[PDB]
């Protein structure tokens, strides 16, 4: 049988474990590949506070 | 002194109020009268409306209602459970089988009335009595409890 | 639904059988296997997210906002019929004389042996009872006494709230039975005016 | 600081009491109390997280299994020489030498130390666990697996 | 359910009264509506320094 | 607790402060942040309440002596309790990781821990150890 | 002051537990086409009070063949744990307050076990263990759910903690399966349907029985407050009452499971799901 | 003796809590005295070293 | 011949009226030894001192859940030896009220089984319709449970006018009540997992174990006494037979529900076919006459005197008759010597036979399922202990 038949029979005979493993796989995949692609990309105290003021004052 | 007596009387009133309105019996599914008893706690009559809860143990049981015939083989067990009832306790006799034997009064293995084994406070007649009659009998039990005056007795002891 | 599933069987022999034999598949009463992504999602929605508890929950909740059948005894009573067999009672004639003539049919027919009768001729020559006792703690309220009596003397009255604190109060004598009959005569006569078309 | 020092002293008292009594249930109860009070006193050292870890683990997990094993394996054998055979004098004498007068203490030549409250950082603890002792964390994982597999292989069937 | 509705309202009212009373009592005790905030050793140090400074001010208050 | 050194009192000298600390009021915003102190007093109060409720029915209830009134009317547990032990220890291991801003290699090591955990757990699953027929 | 605050917390707990059992009775009646307690006081607004006073005046009976000290203390211990849990709910500032309450709830298992060994009842001996094993098994999943919750609990200073006042004032729409599994675990923790198979206090009586029920319903309310704080985005009376209403709703509509059945369910469906969700939340929150 | 057990337990607890501190403080007194003697001996040693070392 | 030696396991399951002693090697039941007789009232010997009419109320309290069915078997056993034909209208009334009684027995049984399992709502819900049918009983016999309505040659009284109206009105919504009853357990995974594949019974064992009623039907067995050995007007009635093939508690549950459906169908058919005519057999020498007839005729007065004192004399002989009881097959063996009292009256109870299956069925099960076994067995100790 192909992937489809075995997956169907397994999920019918045991859906919870397949759900758990699929969620784990999605998390692992997002950590490994998805995240480092689209979301991954000495000043003194006065500069930091000035930047904080600039960010806060407009909002 | 009169004020202390008045306080004693009011406390007795409150004690009777509490004990009457929260009587928890124990279930002896002996015979016919239990079905009337089961229907008495049902939606139409709502024994629970009158502060009545059936408990699995004698230890929380307040009084005993005998719903069904009592045999000689069952009498020691009934005395066992009643002797497990804590004080203050009462007994309610429902059904002629429980009353005096009734339709098995001349049998060889039937205890002619549960009176012969345990004391009884309320005798409810009928074979079977109406669930309405059981309501009336338990209300009369409440009336008997109302007339009780324990701390009044104890203060004059 | 009434369908069955693998793993939902509550045993070990059957569970061990179905996880190691496809015998349940041959059974048509078992829900058939999902065949596509849609059916798999339907099965997942069936198992997870409940969706079976939800229906009974909703029906019970509708019952919460629903009406009730509860009655407020003693300020409300139930429904009963004239044929009701309650407290035994002794009836008289409208002039005032006892209906019972001590034919002892009631005692003869009573399978409870709860009726004790003694009688002799009255000073006027009338055949009247000297002792008329019925053991209510022994009476089974069958009404066979009411069936046997040919003068409508003994009747089971519409009184059913007559519980006593002591058992001795239920040892009914002639006097208390006559008192009960004089009390409840009108209701019993009215019921007989209906029951006569059947009895 | 009377009560804090009293709680500190209670630890060794309970420790001796654990072996002192003959009822296994009493010993386990003493151990549970000792664990709780130990965690509470260590809380005075500023370890909120570690105290809860110790509490959770030992009370919820280990003591429960202790009581279960005892309850499935111990008919009362207290009179079975547990009171009639007594205790070895050499053991208590050695224990006195070791712990009452403590000829060989932990500090050795030092006789006084200052106890000072700490500052538990779960952030620093995590940094250490997963950056400085990650290898030991994996070794602990292997040890947990050893325990699980050995237990399930030593099953009495 | 009209019979249970009184109990339903009473439970909510009881919890409301209890929470309001506890709010008032703890506000009187702590004198700021943030005492439940998470605090590290830094905030603890600031709080204890401030308390000791208030005590020092009282000590120097009874000197003029 | 009461301070015993001026360094602990931030080098503030005087007698007023010592007595003030001696009879201070408890305040989370005062000197006892994260103190856990109300737990003990709650324990005392609950002990008192429970003891009183135990004692009271022995006072306001009649007593009668009866002989018969003084009478009462597996490894799956082993498996479950020992598994609970190990898994709770593992949860305690996991807890600090959830309380930090961990990094990617830290994440991978955590996943390694979880992988070993689930490996043992799944081995127990596949061998019939989670089927509680016994 | 602190003692007074403890008592001010205590009073609504007892009063409301009385009201909870009364309203559970009455709502069960409403869902059963009956009225329920209505004679004992105005609309039956006095039933639990008289019940408590009645069990107070009822005679406490002690077996002569066991250790009565544990028999007395076990309901006492459970009541103490309930009071301590309430104090930690309302009168605490611990950094791991949720973990504190979890560890507290882990302790309530003993009272059932203490009672089970105490009395000389074989079926108590068995049911105590059954209930113990159920709650113990579900405790791991509850801790895993808290682990998942702790992955986003941050204060303004930037430190990750378990403080209740720093929990977001919004519901967590992104953990609905986690919320559902946590709610079912809460249902399991209180011996309620569909986990009311185990009672353990069968040989108990009087105010001991009253304290057992007090501890049970207080733990139920504690878990309700925990759930409201965690998933419902705050702590309020409305949410407590709604959760209790839903719990009565579930009790009045479902039958209970078998022992090994909910054992299998918890050990093969709930804990692995919580583990996977915890891993996913940790991965995304990075 | 349930109440007897309670009495014995409480008596043991109180006696322990009042007696152990005395022994602890006796240990502290002995150690302080010994360290004072040690420091005096070391001071005398340093004095002798200064005398015979020029 | 047998010592005790190894005590080891010991159990006591309930003085409170079933006493059960079980044997487990742990969590799984290996032996189960019920002890009965706590309700043995010795009625069979008591019957010998009563006339046939006197002993009739004894049969009310043998199965106080289902009464008229208990009356019917004894009445038929009397009549067959008496060679008495029953009028058509009486047969209609008997069959209809028997169906109502069967409905009551099924309702109470299923509700008690649910409460033992853990469902409390259907209990309360179905007791309302049970109260309705109790009102029906009281209207026709003046007694809620112990009617003593069935008589040798007919019934005591005719139906009061206006009864069938309310019967039809009740039937107009009993289906809705049953439907709302099903949704609480039918589509539930919990109810099934509690009930599915618990206490499996085969056809061969069942016929070896003497099963009757719904338990027999759930084993793939085609059997109804109302269709194989019909009595009274049951042959005219057209209705279906539910059939299951697992011998499961869930299967028995569904079988009982479908039996209730078929009972409702028979109730409708009886309602729309009620005939006009005599309700008692015209033999006054066995059947009592009318009170009006008694009070104006010497012969009827004499017969009322004799029957109500001595009763009719059954010819010497023997017979056994059974009735398709809601709990199975209820039969009574009658031994006649020729007098006005039955010489020997043996009573056969289906629950007593079903109760004998506990030890073999409870093997391999769990303590959570013993209560399931008892509840699905549908046993009343009144008939079990006579
Ligand atoms: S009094 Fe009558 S109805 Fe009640 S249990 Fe006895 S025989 Fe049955
Ligand atoms: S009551 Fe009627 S039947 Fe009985 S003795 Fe009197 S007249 Fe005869
Ligand atoms: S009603 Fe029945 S038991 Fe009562 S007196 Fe009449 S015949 Fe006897």
């Amino acid at each position: 049988m192909s992937l489809g038949e075995a997956f169907r029979t397994a999920v019918y005979k045991e859906p919870v474990m397949v759900w758990s493993l699929m969620i784990y796989g999605v998390g692992i995949s997002y950590a490994a590949f998805v995240k480092p692609s689209m979301i991954e990309p000495p000043p003194s105290l006065k500069e930091v506070m000035a930047g904080i003021q600039a960010k806060l004052n407009n909002k | 002194a009169k004020g202390l007596e008045f306080v004693v009387s009011k406390v007795d009133n409150v004690v009777n109020w509490a004990r009457a309105g929260s009587i928890w019996p124990m279930t002896f599914g002996l015979a016919c009268c239990a079905v009337e008893m089961m229907h008495a706690g049902a939606s139409r009559y709502d024994l629970d409306r009158y502060g009545i809860i059936f408990r699995p143990s004698p230890r929380q049981s307040d009084a005993m209602i005998v719903a069904g015939t009592l045999t000689n083989k069952m009498a020691p067990a009934l005395r066992k459970v009643y002797d497990q009832m804590p004080e203050p306790k009462w007994v309610v006799s429902m059904g002629s089988c429980a009353n005096g034997g009734g339709y098995y009064h001349y049998s060889y293995a039937v205890v002619r009335g549960c009176d012969r084994v345990v004391p009884v406070d309320v005798y409810v007649p009928g074979c079977p009595p109406t669930a309405e009659g059981l309501l009336y009998g338990l209300l009369q039990l409440q009336k008997k409890i109302y007339r009780s005056k324990t701390t009044q007795i104890w203060y004059k002891k | 639904g009434t369908e069955r599933r693998p793993g939902e069987s509550g045993a070990w022999k059957q569970i061990e059988r179905q996880r190691y034999a496809s015998d349940w598949e041959n059974d048509p009463t078992f829900k058939r296997t999902p065949k596509n992504l849609a059916e798999v999602l339907d099965d997942s929605a069936s198992m997870l997210l409940l969706t079976d508890v939800w229906r009974g929950m909703a029906y019970t909740l509708g019952a919460f906002f629903d009406k009730k059948v509860t009655i407020m005894y003693p300020f409300e009573k139930g429904q009963l019929s004239p044929r009701f067999r309650g407290e035994h009672a002794l009836r008289r004639y409208p002039t005032g004389e006892e209906r019972c003539i001590a034919c002892k049919l009631c005692e003869a027919i009573c399978p409870a042996q709860a009726i004790t009768i003694e009688a002799e001729e009255r000073e006027d020559g009338s055949r009247r009872t000297t002792r008329y006792d019925i053991d209510m703690t022994k009476c089974i309220y069958c009404g066979f006494c009411q069936e046997a009596c040919p003068v409508d003397a003994i009747v089971e009255g519409p009184n059913f709230e007559f519980s006593t604190e002591t058992r001795e109060e239920l040892l009914y004598d002639k006097q208390k039975l006559l008192e009960n009959g004089d009390k409840w005569e009108t209701e019993i006569a009215t019921n007989l005016r209906t029951e006569s078309l059947y009895r | 600081m009377f009560f804090e020092n009293s709680a500190i002293l209670l630890c060794a008292l309970l420790s001796i009491a654990v072996g002192y009594t003959k009822s296994p249930f009493m010993s386990l109860m003493y151990s549970v109390m000792l664990f709780i009070n130990s965690s509470f006193v260590l809380m005075m050292l500023g370890f909120e997280f570690l105290a809860l870890v110790n509490l959770l683990v030992y009370v919820g997990a280990l003591a429960v299994l202790f009581l279960f094993v005892i309850m499935l394996l111990e008919i009362p054998a207290t009179e079975l020489r547990a009171y009639s055979r007594g205790w070895s004098t050499l053991g208590i004498f050695v224990f006195i030498i070791n712990g009452v007068f403590q000829i060989t203490p932990s500090m050795g030549p030092r006789g006084i130390i200052t106890g000072l409250p700490g500052a538990e950082s779960i952030t620093n603890l995590g940094h250490a666990l997963y950056l400085y002792f990650a290898d030991l964390l994996i070794l602990n994982s292997l040890v947990l697996t050893v325990a699980l597999f050995g237990r399930f292989a030593i099953a009495p069937v | 359910g009209w019979n249970a509705l009184p109990s339903l309202v009473i439970i909510t009212g009881i919890w409301t009264a209890g929470l309001f009373a506890l709010d008032k009592v703890q506000m009187f005790r702590e004198n700021k509506p943030a005492w439940a905030n998470n605090k590290d050793g830094w905030q603890k140090a600031l709080y204890r320094r401030d308390w000791y400074l208030q005590r020092e001010e009282e000590t120097l208050a009874m000197a003029k | 607790y009461n301070a015993w050194s001026p360094a602990q009192r931030y080098f503030v000298e005087g007698d007023h402060v010592v007595t003030a600390e001696a009879s201070r009021t408890f305040q989370f915003t005062g000197l006892d942040s994260g103190s856990f102190y109300p737990y003990v007093i709650a324990t005392v109060i609950a002990t008192a309440i429970s003891t009183v409720f135990i004692v009271a029915p022995l006072v306001i209830a009649p007593s009668r002596v009866d002989l018969d009134k003084s009478s009462a009317y597996s490894v799956s547990f082993y498996l479950v309790s020992i598994m609970y032990l190990l898994f709770d220890i593992e949860i305690a291991y996991l807890f600090p990781y959830a309380m930090t801003h961990a990094s990617l290699p830290m994440y991978w090591t955590m996943n390694l821990f979880l992988a070993i955990l689930v490996a043992g757990f799944a081995y127990e699953w596949g061998m019939g150890a989670l089927e509680w027929r016994e | 002051m602190i003692v007074a605050s403890i008592l001010i917390l205590i009073v609504p707990v007892l009063l409301s537990v009385a009201m909870f059992t009364l309203a559970e009775r009455t709502v069960m009646a409403s869902m059963q086409r009956r009225f329920g307690p209505q004679v004992s006081g105005i609309s039956g607004l006095l039933q639990p009070f008289w019940d408590g006073l009645k069990l107070g005046v009822k005679e406490p009976v002690l077996p002569d063949s066991s250790s009565a000290g544990a028999f007395a203390a076990s309901p006492m211990i459970s009541f103490v744990l309930s009071q301590v849990a309430w104090v930690g709910i309302c009168i605490s500032d611990a950094s791991f307050q949720g973990l504190v309450i979890m560890a507290i709830s882990s302790l309530a298992v003993y009272g059932v076990m203490l009672a089970g060994w105490a009395s000389n009842s074989k079926y108590a001996f068995l049911g105590c263990l059954r209930s113990v094993a159920l709650m113990v098994s579900y405790e791991l999943s509850l801790g895993a759910a808290l682990l998942s919750i702790g992955l986003f609990v941050t204060d303004g200073t930037g430190m990750k903690c378990l403080n209740f006042a720093e929990m977001p004032t919004t519901p967590q729409y992104a953990m609905l399966p986690l919320c559902l599994i946590f709610l079912v675990c809460i249902l399991a923790e209180t011996k309620r349907d569909p986990f009311d198979l185990p009672g353990y206090n069968v040989e108990y009586s009087s105010l001991g029985f009253a304290l057992f029920f007090i501890a049970e319903y207080a733990n139920m309310a504690v878990m309700s407050a925990i759930a409201s704080i965690y998933f419902l985005g705050g702590f309020s009376a409305l949410k407590i009452t709604a959760l209790f209403f839903a719990f009565v709703w579930t009790r009045g509509t479902l039958p209970r499971y078998r022992y090994d059945q909910f054992m299998r369910l918890g050990w093969k469906a709930f804990l692995p799901l919580t583990l996977a969700f915890f891993a996913l939340h940790a991965s995304v929150a990075i | 003796g349930l109440i007897r057990n309670i009495a014995t337990f409480a008596t043991a607890v109180v006696g322990w809590s009042v007696g152990i501190p005395f022994v602890v403080q006796a240990r502290m007194n002995g150690y302080v005295e010994r360290n004072l003697a040690t420091y005096d001996a070391a001071q005398r040693q340093k004095a002798e070293e200064a005398a015979i070392g020029g | 011949l047998t010592p005790a030696k190894v005590n080891n396991f010991t159990l006591n399951f309930g003085p409170q009226v079933l006493r059960l002693v079980l044997e487990m090697q742990g969590e799984i039941i290996m032996r189960a030894d019920p002890h009965i007789g706590l309700l043995h009232r010795g009625t069979e010997k008591l019957l010998e001192y009563k006339t046939y009419l006197q002993g009739l109320p004894y049969f009310d309290r043998l199965d106080y859940v289902s009464m008229m069915c208990m009356e019917h078997s004894y009445v038929l056993a009397i009549e067959q030896l008496l060679n008495v034909s029953v009028p058509l209208r009486g047969q209609y009334i008997r069959v209809l009220f028997s169906e109502i009684t069967r409905v009551l027995n099924h309702l109470l049984a299923i509700t008690c089984h649910s409460m033992d399992v853990g469902a409390l709502t259907p209990f309360l819900w179905a007791f309302e319709e049970r109260e309705k049918l109790f009102e029906f009983y009281e209207r026709v016999s003046g007694a809620r449970m112990h009617a003593a309505y069935f008589r040798v040659g007919g019934v005591s009284q005719d139906l009061p006018i206006g009864l069938l109206r309310d019967v039809y009105d009740w039937a107009r919504q009993f289906a809705s009540r049953l439907d709302e009853m099903e949704e609480l357990l039918t589509g539930n995974r919990i109810w099934k997992e509690r009930t599915v594949d618990v206490g499996t019974i085969t056809a061969q064992m069942a016929w070896d174990w003497g099963c009757s009623g719904p338990i027999l039907r759930a084993s793939g067995i085609d059997w109804d006494l109302r269709k194989t050995q019909p009595y009274d007007a049951y042959g005219k009635m057209q209705f279906n037979v539910p059939i299951a093939g697992h011998g499961d508690c869930y299967d028995r549950y569904l079988v009982r529900l479908q039996e209730m459906r078929e009972s409702l169908r028979i109730i409708y058919q009886c309602l729309n076919e009620m005939p006009d005519g005599l309700y008692k057999s015209p033999d006054g020498k066995v059947c009592p006459p009318s009170r009006s007839t008694m009070k104006q005729s010497m012969e009827a007065l004499i017969h009322h005197f004799k029957l109500y004192t001595e009763g009719f004399h059954v010819p010497a002989g023997e017979t056994y008759r059974a009735v398709e009881a809601p709990k199975g097959e209820f039969g009574v063996y009658l031994v006649s010597r020729g007098g006005n009292r039955p010489y020997r009256c043996k009573i056969r109870s289906p629950g007593y036979a079903h109760l004998q299956m506990t030890d073999v069925i409870s093997r391999g099960a769990m303590l959570a399922d013993v209560v399931t076994i008892i509840g699905t067995l549908d046993v009343v100790f009144g008939e079990i202990d006579r």
